[PDB]
């Protein structure tokens, strides 16, 4: 099963500053990783498909990026809304598995 | 009058390499775009330059139909203006790009549970194609056999798995126009 | 536009069955992909199973297949996720959700996992 390690459990950060986050997997899933923000106790969103391309209706500050086993998921600027949780998926293989979980944390 | 030959162009039970990349022409039929634009197996339909909606009322000289195997990872070169070992090496698209791109998952069809190697693609050349440029070559690269096997197997990822691609390169020449969509009754 | 709402019981006893309905509001379920996404109290997110709007191309997660049935009854526009033998550890908020699909004017693509349209969330518990 590939399993999907997200290294930063909880990113203590300031708001309006450059964030940064990482998604590695246990083998290569070509690029077909997709990144979600959930909202305590709310629905989860989709953010970016295909590692690349930013979903409909998305600020332009969201950008996603890598191949193989290195994903990375960047926000420029951020608001009052955008301290939540961060999911990582793939679906390369069946078991489709997301991540545990990272947590934007307001300094 | 009659419909288009797109019965066997899109169901053939062999399709060529991507380096040896078929092409054929239909010249005088009504087409049906609109059937293959509401079937429910392409998984990708990108069109370029025409929509694909009004492509059914639209009257051109004639139209090639492109078709061959490639990887998953790999049906996003097949793009106007894309880069990559496909886009440089095997088949290369014109930037005016008038035409579309069909493909859809076939790993329950080219795959084999051996490993189906009956696929190649062109792994060195010395320099990219011009847009619609056909090869086949033997000789050894400046040190390499320039053609190399997949290797396809249903157990592989989605990155991995063989898709078949068709490409319908729509032409307008001064010749009078045959290749129309159904009128309607 | 496309809404998903789940619809089941609340509170289910164990060694008895699941039942949970997605209905599908808005649009239609025919030519979509479709899955049901748990997510345990505390707990990332799982992957139950997906199924195709038309044809029925069904597949499970390996850990629970011999536990999961998925249907799909497109003349009411809906689809249904059922489970067997459900233990005090199986209490998650379960979702309903579409695997994604952008239609542009050129054309369109259809993502082969991404879950764009999700539901609201059915919170189910399990105790004796
Ligand atoms: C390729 O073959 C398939 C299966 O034979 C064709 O799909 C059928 O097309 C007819 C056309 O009238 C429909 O009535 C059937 O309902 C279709 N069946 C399925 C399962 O989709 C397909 O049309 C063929 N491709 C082309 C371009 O003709």
């Amino acid at each position: 099963e590939i399993v999907m390690t997200q290294s930063p459990a909880t990113l203590s950060l300031s708001p309006g500053e450059r964030a940064t986050l990482s998604c590695r997997t246990s083998q290569s899933v070509s690029s077909y990783v997709a990144w979600y923000q959930q909202k305590p106790e709310q629905t989860p969103r989709l953010l970016i498909y295909d590692a690349s391309s930013r979903a409909t209706g998305i600020p332009d500050r969201f950008s996603g990026g890598g191949s193989g086993t290195d994903f990375t998921l960047t926000i420029s600027s951020l608001e009052p809304e955008d301290f939540a949780v961060y999911y990582c998926q793939q679906y390369s293989n069946w078991p489709w598995t997301f991540g545990q979980g990272t947590k934007v944390e307001i300094k | 009058t009659n419909l288009c030959p797109f019965g066997e162009v899109f169901n053939a039970t062999r399709f060529a390499s991507v380096y040896a990349w078929n092409r054929k022409r239909i010249s005088n039929c009504v087409a049906d775009y609109s059937v293959l634009y509401n079937s429910a197996s392409f998984s990708t339909f990108k069109c370029y330059g025409v929509s694909p909606t009004k492509l059914n009322d639209l009257c051109f000289t004639n139209v090639y139909a492109d078709s061959f195997v490639i990887r998953g990872d790999e049906v996003r070169q097949i793009a106007p203006g894309q880069t990559g070992k496909i886009a440089d090496y095997n088949y290369k698209l014109p930037d005016d790009f008038t035409g579309c791109v069909i493909a859809w998952n076939s790993n329950n069809l080219d795959s084999k549970v051996g490993g189906n190697y009956n696929y190649l693609y062109r792994l060195f050349r010395k320099s990219n194609l011009k847009p619609f440029e056909r090869d086949i070559s033997t000789e050894i690269y400046q040190a390499y056999f320039p053609l190399q096997s997949y290797g396809f197997q249903p157990t592989n990822g989605v990155g991995y798995q063989p898709y078949r691609v068709v490409v319908l390169s729509f032409e307008l020449l001064h010749a009078p126009a045959t290749v129309c969509g159904p009128k309607k009754s | 536009q496309l809404q998903l709402q789940e619809s089941g019981p609340g509170l289910v006893k164990p060694s008895e069955t699941l039942s949970l309905t997605c209905a599908v509001s808005g649009g239609s379920i025919s030519r979509k992909n479709w899955s049901w996404i748990r997510q345990p109290p505390g707990k990332g997110l799982g992957w139950i199973g997906r199924i195709s709007g038309s044809g029925g191309s069904t597949d499970y997660n390996p850990s629970l297949k011999s536990r999961v049935t998925i249907s799909t009854d497109t003349s009411k526009n809906q689809f249904s996720l059922k489970l067997s033998s459900v233990t005090a550890a199986d209490t998650a908020v379960y979702y309903c959700a579409r695997v994604a699909y952008y239609e542009d004017d050129y054309g369109y693509y259809y993502t082969e996992g991404a879950f764009d349209f999700w539901g609201q969330g059915l919170r189910v518990t399990v105790s004796s």
